[PDB]
């Protein structure tokens, strides 16, 4: 129930409503993603429709997107309406109808769009396997539904109760005033919900090494790689990045991405090498794996490295840092790889 | 060629021809035909105890392998082994059909068995819609008589039959005048005439069966209207010829002119059948074959098919049913030539098998009615006989204007009623 | 007529001592006296489908209660194209006869009145 | 496809007369349709024919 | 160029031109697979309609098989009208027209059938799947076309000329009068046919044991593992399929399928466990895994194991037998395993 | 009438150069008085495309001269519809007036003439 | 869809005389078809007309 905010003097408010839902904590196959796609659907006092037609005509809309440890509930405005989109908020959590139609009408369908939506772009699905094999049923778990296993209208209501609880989520109102932030979540219909234990552990949730997966694919072939950090390592995981993704490495146009995702108890670096023929797929990331193998940094990134972890922060949170003008040296253990593509054509984990 | 038969106190039976292993099994003159619409399901269900993991790993060490079949007309229950351990299994057949008649039957086993025979039918009736549909084409073409049980046996009168019911049964059919063992592989005759009679003794001799109404066929339709399966499969068919009949042949020869095809096989488009000329402009069907089924009392003329094309099922059946009126009125000869080589081919391969278990079961089917086998090179010399002028009488009996019996399921809402495919069975004419 | 209008009208009578003594006898005499419960049929059986609120709510019947009401309709017209009834014992019974398509009905009016409303409504500054 | 189906003018034919979908249950007063196909055919035909020999 | 023959007083027989052109020797991936659908398709003498109206009126029907191995080439048929089928067999190698518009029209079409319907059977998504893990790139070659990379109609010719030499292919006549066979091949185009270098090593090609690969499928799950055999221990895992195909074992009933594959260099055996829901497929694998660990035979299933081997024996090779009578001991050293299906509640390699 | 049969006479007259010598030149001045080539169409593209055989060649033709064949007849209709011919440099200069379709044509038609007898074989014992 | 579209009576007017596909490159000679109608259409009504003074 933690209640953060800001204030400025600017006309558009965004109220964000963060609850530890996200894929990780996920009990069956999906169950994360539906209930993100059930969201904003009807309450037992507000259709579907009224929300939209009145949010409207106030100025603001509404927006559930789901992270791989989030179901952030976020709802853009104009400032002076705050109270309208605190009870709105507020009234979801709580009393979703969950009407049987809504799921086979509404959710399923928008389900299955996210999913073949998803389902056509190789880099997410060598994401999704680099997870998969890394961080086997944690963080592990698939992100989007795909009827593995069926999902029923009542595993969305049990996993709604586990994770729609006081406990488990933290308000965050961007350009908000945090006096009436406060005065308005409480008073509303947040507080009277249950408070059943939170569902984060402060400790590393196993990690895996020198595991690998093929995946047949039409079309693209690609490449990528992932390393699971510590709650310290990440430091320089991140800048790695950066680095990769910058004028300042002989060898950012051999890869297509380069990212450190960032967990309040460890991380993931990807590494991504897209392309079209797996010839020079292949070369790509033979090279890569040789040159990081040979060790190699001296960090020039710094002071850049967080220029750019400057401007991709204003979502509230701000970790790391100080091992900044610190750690500048970057080797290469064990790793994690997936093929995706023209797999005949491409490297295994044995090579590289 | 070969095919012996001999009597002693019991009738044995022998095709060998030197290949691999060796199959002998006592295979009975009663089967689906023989039982009840409360007990259906017995045979299939001795069958299964026969094949028990009781009685497998019996024969398994001593080096055998068990098979039973189940149909209307017969039952059969077989054991394969090498050639040289010929008397292994004859000590093994009658230790399980005198001495085991009261064990296997022992609770445990019954119960164990029953349970799987009771899944085994029900993924049947779930899931195998092509083989079901002609279940129930025989279920209402012959409804109230004899041949309209079902080989498995109903799901229902399976959960309430007990041991009892499958000693009464055995007690019944399992009998000296009711059977044949026969031997099929690479043993010789000699051989296992000998090896039967040196254990003598009989088991129920001079017992005769309880006899019962011969079958008979009815104009009539079944459909089981299923709207969430994705295709539809349907069978339809006429009052056939049985066994030992003048025709039996004849009537094989028609079904070989329309055949089988499937509409994904490029070689099978490409066939020389009129049909698939109609058939294959707006891809009528996914697939058919023509069948004639040939039993002790009667039989079933006519073809099954599945098809996905669910909005336009009335033409895939009035071009089927106006081609069938041509064996009545204009078959060519080069259309009665082509099955004839076709028909001989898969005449073939059929009894030319490389499995003595197969060759077994044709053995016994037919030394259990005629009383004789039909040797293969005697069945050429009357296929190559019949004649154009022969297939158009036939059609004219069995075909010209007859009644019919269908059955579907799936998405069947496109077959239209019984009166109209009915009337397609012919012809205008001045 | 709106369902929503005859509920509206029907609990009324139905929560009044006074006029539910004095008209429910009335109602379940006219209900013997129509028959369709010598048919094989439950009144929701009877309503007309031919308009989207309808479809709505038959579209969202779950499946039980669809291949049921399915099969009570083909058994009708059958009986009822050989100039029969049903055998007393088939008859749907009195607490058979209940109204299982009202809920889906009166939940799609209420969808469609709402919209109908938020389609016009005007604003005062 | 059949014929009645493909032709331009027999499907018409066909399609109303032949293959039209009707609901099992309909009884005789369904009859009277047709019925009123037929009086307008009887009325004009008569007519015609009555009318070579009106002024 | 070898030729067999068998004899017999029979009324079919039965002509056979087993091509070592299995995907096995594949360049790209589903060569062979096309090609094999490309036999008996028009030859620059004869129509693929003639060729069917012809062998109809002549009582007899032409085949083309495809193994991980071979491109056989089989044709039933009436005894006495031996000459045409060695023809007709002959022309389709020499001279198959390979025309465009049959590759799209009648090629292509069948061969996406092939792979549509062997994309629904999880048993043969794991058994694709192990061989690929095993063997890698030698039998690990996908038996089936499935368009991962683009192959040409070149490339199924390219690859015609390669597999369709005297020095790669084997007749073998079933049922035939060896000399009348051996007699019209020589005055055949079987003759005229370019004799290339044979493309089979007598050595074992690379195993890779202690592999793993998870496949998401919508459907049945199947849990499975394979085990690379050597040229003469495989004789034993004969015997060791068979016990698990049998009452003998006091887990046949746990297994759906059990086999070993048999090829001139070596062999792959495979176990399947499928069912329905997870669970059952859990229990069952962990079992058999751990209960063979602990290892046993005793042979009980000699004698046997060698009567289910007479009767597949019909196919002109009788090798194996010795070993056996000979070796009766079994264990459980590393294995292969690919779980397909409800992979999150299936088990791991860790396990097991 | 058959281009089997129009390629038969045509060829026999094109081999003899008694004909030849005295044909060909009435043929090509028929031809550039046909006035096709001045519409930029190629006489393959006039072969009237409404029956099964050359439907069947039509789709054959390898995608690129497909495309190209296309642009040709919308470019002739245009023309005609402005009652103007094209600018002469845009002419099909005869080298160019191929027949690209016809060998299509010609596969397609005997093979339509096989099936054709393969279905009246007659047979003799 | 359009009213004219979906209409049982207007759809046949409009697959027939609105949205029907045309030839871009049909000259006048086309044009005598409807020529021809309304040539039936004159004939029809003016002899109506006169058939109420016609004996
Ligand atoms: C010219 C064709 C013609 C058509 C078409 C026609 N009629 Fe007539 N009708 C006549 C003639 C001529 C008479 C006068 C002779 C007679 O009385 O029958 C007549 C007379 C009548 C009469 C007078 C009854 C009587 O005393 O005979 C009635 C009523 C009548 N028509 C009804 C109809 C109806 C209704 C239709 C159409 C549904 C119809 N007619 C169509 C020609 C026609
Ligand atoms: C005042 C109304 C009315 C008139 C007058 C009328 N019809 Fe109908 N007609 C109907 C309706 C409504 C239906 C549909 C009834 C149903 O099938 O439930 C119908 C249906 C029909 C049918 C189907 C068979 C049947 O009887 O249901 C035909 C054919 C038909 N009418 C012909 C005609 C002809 C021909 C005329 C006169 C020349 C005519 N109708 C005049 C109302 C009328």
């Amino acid at each position: 129930l933690t209640v953060s905010a800001r204030d400025a003097p600017t006309k558009i408010s965004t109220l964000a409503v963060k609850v530890h839902g996200g894929s990780r904590y996920a009990t069956k196959d999906g169950v994360a993603h539906l209930l993100n796609r059930f969201n904003f659907q009807n309450t037992n006092t507000r259709s579907a429709l009224k929300l939209v037609r009145e949010s409207e005509l106030l100025g603001g809309t509404f927006k559930s997107t789901l992270d791989r440890e989030y179901i952030t509930l976020k709802a853009t405005f104009l400032k002076d309406d705050l109270p309208y989109y605190v009870n709105a908020l507020a009234d979801v959590l709580y009393k979703t109808a969950f009407k049987p139609h809504e799921l086979t009408e509404s959710v399923l369908p928008a389900a299955r769009y996210d999913y073949a939506v998803a389902e056509q772009c190789p880099v997410k699905s060598a994401e999704d396997q680099l997870y998969a094999i890394t961080f086997r049923k944690g963080l592990g778990n698939p992100l989007l539904y795909d009827g593995v296993e069926r999902v029923s209208l009542q595993d969305i209501k049990d996993f709604a109760d586990k994770v729609y609880t006081k406990e488990n989520l933290e308000v965050s109102g961007e350009n908000v005033v945090e006096a009436d932030l406060k005065r308005f979540v409480d008073e509303s219909l947040l507080s009277t919900l249950p408070a059943g234990k939170s569902l984060v552990s402060k400790s590393e949730p196993k990690f895996f090494l020198g595991e690998e997966n093929r995946v047949r694919f039409i079309g693209d072939s690609v490449a990528a790689i992932g390393i699971p950090v510590n709650k310290a390592s990440l430091a320089q995981y991140e800048v790695l990045a950066n680095y990769l993704t910058s004028a300042l490495s002989e060898l950012s146009g051999l890869i297509s991405s380069a990212k450190l995702d960032k967990f309040t108890d460890g991380g993931l670096f990807t590494l991504f090498v897209r392309d079209q023929d797996s010839a020079v797929v292949s070369s790509n990331i033979k090279k890569i794996v040789a040159d990081l193998k040979k060790g190699k940094d001296l960090s020039p990134a710094i002071n850049y490295t967080k220029l750019k972890n400057a401007v991709q922060n204003e979502s509230v949170s701000s970790p790391i840092e100080l091992n900044f003008d610190a750690v500048k040296d970057f080797k290469l253990g064990k790793f994690n790889y997936v093929a995706v593509g023209d797999v005949s054509n491409l490297p295994y984990l044995d090579e590289l | 060629a070969e095919v012996t038969q001999l009597s002693n106190g019991i009738v044995v039976a022998t095709e060998h021809n030197p290949a691999h292993t060796a199959s002998v099994g006592v295979v009975f003159g009663s089967g689906a035909a023989n039982e009840n619409p409360y007990n259906n399901g017995v045979s299939n269900l001795w069958k299964n105890i026969f094949l028990s993991k009781e009685n497998s790993a019996v024969a398994a060490k001593e080096g055998l392998a068990l098979s039973s079949n189940i149909s209307r007309d017969f039952q059969s229950y077989i054991v394969s082994s090498l050639p040289g351990s010929t008397d292994k299994s004859l000590d093994f057949l009658n230790q399980s059909f005198i001495q085991q008649k009261a064990n296997l039957l022992s609770s445990s086993n019954f119960e164990a068995t029953k349970k799987s025979v009771l899944k085994q039918v029900q993924d049947f009736e779930d899931n195998d819609h092509p083989n079901r549909v002609l279940e129930h084409l025989h279920s209402t073409a012959f409804q109230n008589t004899p041949l309209s049980l079902p080989t498995r046996g109903t799901l229902e009168s399976l959960e309430n039959l007990v041991v009892a019911d499958l000693e009464s049964f055995a007690n019944n059919h399992f009998l000296n005048s009711n059977a044949v063992v026969v031997g099929t592989g690479n043993i010789k005759h000699e051989d296992l005439v000998n090896s039967i009679e040196s254990k003598n003794l009989s088991l129920q001799t001079g017992t005769k069966p309880v006899l019962k109404k011969k079958a008979a066929f009815l104009g009539s339709e079944v459909r089981l209207r299923d709207d969430t399966l994705p295709k539809a499969w349907i069978s339809l068919a006429v009052e056939g010829e049985p066994v030992n009949s003048p025709n039996y042949f004849v009537a094989k020869l028609a079904a070989q002119i329309f055949g089988s095809y499937n509409a994904f096989e490029p070689a099978s488009r490409l066939q020389g059948i009129k049909l698939l000329d109609n058939i294959q402009e707006y891809q009528l069907c996914d697939n058919f074959n023509h069948f004639s089924l040939s039993y002790k009392d009667s039989g079933l003329w006519g073809f099954s098919t599945a098809t996905r094309n669910v909005t336009m099922i009335d033409d895939l059946i009035h071009f089927t049913l106006k081609q069938w009126n041509r064996l009545t009125i204009s078959v060519t000869d080069t259309e009665v030539e082509r099955a004839k080589s076709l028909l001989k081919l898969q005449l073939g391969q059929l009894y030319e098998s490389g499995n003595p278990v197969n060759d077994a079961n044709l053995l016994g089917a037919e030394v259990l009615i005629k009383g004789s086998k039909l040797s293969l090179g005697e069945a050429f010399k009357k296929i190559d006989a019949i004649t154009v002028k022969d297939v158009k009488a036939w059609a004219g009996k069995r075909l010209w204007d007859q009644d019919i019996a269908i059955a579907g399921t799936g998405q069947i809402e496109g077959l239209l009623d019984y009166m109209r495919i009915r009337s397609d069975m012919s012809m205008m004419r001045w | 007529q709106s369902f929503t209008s005859i509920a509206r009208i029907g609990d009324y009578i139905l929560k009044s001592p006074v006029l539910s003594k004095l008209c429910v006898p009335v109602a379940n005499q006219f209900i013997n006296l129509a028959g369709y419960k010598k048919l094989g049929l439950k009144f929701d059986d009877l309503i007309a489908e031919e308009n989207p609120i309808m479809q709505t709510a038959l579209r969202r019947l779950p499946e039980d209660e669809s291949y049921a009401r399915a099969y009570r309709i083909i058994r009708a017209h059958q009986t009822e194209l050989t100039h029969h009834l049903l055998p007393r014992n088939e008859w749907i019974k009195a607490q058979e006869d209940v109204p299982y398509l009202l809920p889906y009905i009166l939940e799609a009016e209420a969808a469609a009145k709402e919209k109908d409303e938020l389609d016009n409504i005007e604003v005062s500054k | 496809m059949a014929f009645r189906k493909s032709n331009v003018y027999l499907s018409l034919v066909n399609s109303y007369i032949i293959d039209s979908p009707q609901p099992s249950s309909i009884n005789y007063w369904w009859n009277m349709g047709s019925l009123l196909g037929l009086c307008l055919v009887i009325q004009i035909v008569t007519g015609i024919f009555m009318a070579m020999h009106y002024s």
